[PDB]
């Protein structure tokens, strides 16, 4: 119960949100970003995956 | 004792029979934790007994689920008191109202 | 490449309890990171000085109760548990507390000592209540760091300790609420340079000019080994 | 005697032997399982969320 | 009444605060609801069961 | 011992790539695996310096919005893979390079105008592939030196500047005991660089900056 509330948390996306509509280079840099503070969780993005 | 309860422990810590009860109205002479003794005022005086009524408090007692069922004191020497005003709180009571 | 390194710039010591100081000039994040692991630093590892046994002349068991006292014993060994005391130079020290008379039984009647101060003398142990009724403990008090239960400490003495010596569980940790509040200073005409503005509520044991230098050492000497590589 | 070199024995000994935990009602044969035991200080057995 | 004691005090009237997790000094998303539930302890001790 | 805290003897520093290593500290006072993991991250992760590009001018385009023809990738793309380049600037605070490529084929960072002072620590980055027999690019591309990492917040074109070579670090702890307790912490840091600086020295260098930041109050 607890496990499926945090991803469904984490992957949930919002309209305007902090570091909203930037390039990101790979998930890494993402991740990053995120514990820089520089970009919200639910921010939409574009990310180069593989 | 709880922050927010029903007003309903100041009925249950008395009548549970545990907590030591002033029989009379008077003023305390003596508390030493053990037995609390009570001048219990002449308006309610027995003209030939004594006039001072003492209240032994049990101390460590086992109950039935071996725990502790220890009074201890709440008044202070020279306070006055009336009649059904609780002197000693016992277990899982405290100022004469109950607090698991 | 500008890093500035933080100094003590102001401290004040609102109360013998409560402190505030002020490390400036910071950089960016630093407040953040500075405040945080000194605030678990001087939470968790400073030492203090506490109670640690009680001896008093007439009892045997913390259980039982002294006569004309109006707390049983075990109250008044969790009132000595939050007396407060400083030593100077000592690891341990016993105290004697002799008193008499119907009244309360406070710190002061506690046997003074020149490298003992107590922090707040209005500290209240019990009351008596009979004019002979009288009272006299050996109180030992002994430094330290962390919270030692007394279950611990007599299963690591390895000696059979004595009927009469109660041991209560020590706190020795003198602070009590530590907080941290960064804000900007007017520094070389430059922002984003923030003064970390650390409060602090203690036993009043310990003044913070030492605290804050004390918890800095640890943090310096656990860092040496990332620095060792 | 506890000794403290008995907690090497038996941190040596129950290296990779198996316990079987058994909940129980057992209404299913998924209610016995078998884990591989860490040693913990307190009294509680510890068990996985999943 | 809640709210009006909530406001004869300085603590918000929304009963929810914002906090700070102890191990990264960072603060929690959303603020949570902190407050004084009485609590009892049951007879039901591991010490009695182990 | 009431300042005897207890020291760690790190058990490994397993290099799982020239980038990653799992270096482990072990044992740690209870509560100090947090207070000395999240600081080092805090420092790594946003306060370490490089040198990474932050403005680029690419031969007539005014905007990414404008996807040039003559290249597989839109410079939009560009501008992400060119962010990725790391790069070892010695001795200057910001450069301008140029890169000039032409035929059919990929653009790799081994074109770059290498002036000796500057070391591109990786040649093999690819940074486009041209897509006409004629298909020729040049480019200023901005080098700077700072710390961290900037965001966009700021014919030029800017891009977000990685000047912290720490691709990733993350830490756990977890029990380790001595011979009378368990309450202890093992701290595993693991760490992946761009590659400019080798992991095992950039956290000897964050602990360096922290401790010079301690450096006040200590005696």
């Amino acid at each position: 119960q607890d496990v499926v509330l945090g991803l469904y948390y984490m992957t949930r996306d919002c309209v305007n949100a902090k570091g909203e509509g930037m390039v990101l280079t790979g998930p890494k840099e993402a991740e990053r970003l995120y514990r820089s503070g520089l970009a919200s969780l639910h921010a939409r993005v574009k990310v180069r995956i593989t | 004792k709880p922050l927010v309860g029903t007003g309903m422990e100041r009925a249950v810590a008395v009548d549970s029979g545990v907590t030591a009860v002033a029989k009379r109205g008077g003023v305390v002479q003596y508390v030493d934790a053990s037995r609390i003794v009570i001048k219990v005022n002449e308006d309610e005086m027995y003209p030939g007994e004594a006039g001072i009524d003492i209240y032994n408090l049990t101390k460590y007692t086992r109950s039935n689920q071996n725990t502790c069922i220890n009074q201890m004191p709440c008044v202070s020497l020279g306070e006055p008191v009336e009649r059904g005003d609780v002197l000693a709180d016992g277990p899982s009571t405290d100022l004469g109202e109950l607090a698991l | 490449t500008e890093f500035l390194k933080p100094r003590l710039v102001d401290i004040e010591q609102v109360s013998s309890t409560h402190a505030k100081v002020t490390l400036e000039p910071l950089e960016r994040g630093f407040g953040h990171t500075l405040g945080n692991a000194l605030r678990r630093i001087l939470l968790s590892s400073m030492p203090g000085c506490a109670v640690t046994e009680v001896e008093i002349d007439g009892v045997l068991h913390e259980y039982s109760t002294k006569e004309g006292v109006q707390e049983d014993i075990l109250e008044i060994l969790l009132n000595l548990k939050g007396l407060a005391v400083r030593v100077q130079g000592k690891d341990e020290v016993i105290l004697t507390l002799n008193k008499s008379g119907i009244g309360p039984v406070t710190a002061a009647d506690i046997t003074h000592d020149g490298d003992v101060e107590i922090v707040k003398p209005q500290h209240v142990i019990c009351h008596l209540t009979d004019e002979n009724a009288s009272i006299s403990m050996r109180i030992k008090v002994q430094r330290g760091r962390g919270y030692v239960p007394a279950s611990t400490r007599i299963h690591s003495e390895e000696d059979e300790r004595p009927i009469g010596r109660l041991l209560v569980d020590a706190c020795y940790s003198p602070v009590e609420r530590i907080a941290y509040n960064v804000e900007a200073a007017r520094v070389e005409q430059r922002t984003d340079l923030d003064k970390l503005v650390i409060e602090m509520e203690t036993n009043g044991t310990i003044d913070p000019e030492e605290a804050i230098r004390r918890a800095a050492t640890i943090l310096a000497e656990q860092l040496e080994a990332f620095v060792d590589l | 005697r506890e000794e403290a070199v008995v907690w090497d024995i038996l941190d040596e000994v129950i290296r990779e032997h198996p316990v079987l935990l058994n909940r129980a009602p057992t209404l299913h044969r998924l209610g016995i399982q078998a884990f591989e035991p860490v040693l913990i200080e307190g009294k509680a057995i510890q068990l996985h969320p999943l | 009444e809640i709210k009006e004691l909530l406001k004869l005090g300085d603590l918000p009237t929304s009963g929810q605060i914002r906090l700070y997790d102890g191990r990264t000094g960072e603060q929690f998303e959303r603020p949570v609801t902190v407050g004084y539930m009485y609590m009892l302890k049951l007879n039901h001790l591991v010490d009695d069961k182990m």
